[PDB]
């Protein structure tokens, strides 16, 4: 997310064991960086390998 | 700074944006050139 121009970056990594769609479990993230870069963010794109 | 920016008649290094088609939201930069255009006339980037 966004505030003025101050990107928020929550990571939060937990183990699971899952066929498909999702689990159900509760789960809080934690900041992981902060990325005061202002710049307006209109898109997003996914990469893979 | 009287004594440094004025140089000559003017300075075009200190540029701004006078015209806009809307009040802009506080702590944005807006880079574009484009025409403003008031009325429904189309401009195609040229004054009139
Ligand atoms: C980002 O651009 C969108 C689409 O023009 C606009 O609706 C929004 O107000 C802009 N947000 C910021 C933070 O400049």
């Amino acid at each position: 997310k966004n505030i003025d121009g101050y990107f928020k970056i929550y990571s939060k990594h937990t183990p699971i064991n899952l066929v498909r769609d999702l689990p159900q479990g509760f789960s809080a993230l934690e900041p992981l960086v902060d990325l005061p870069i202002g710049i307006n963010i209109t898109r997003f794109q996914t990469l893979l390998a | 700074s009287n004594n440094l920016d004025s140089k000559v008649g003017g300075n075009y290094n200190y540029l701004y944006r006078l015209f806009r088609k809307s009040n802009l939201k506080p702590f944005e930069r807006d880079i574009s050139t484009e025409i403003y255009q008031a009325g429904s006339t189309p401009c195609n980037g040229v004054e009139g």
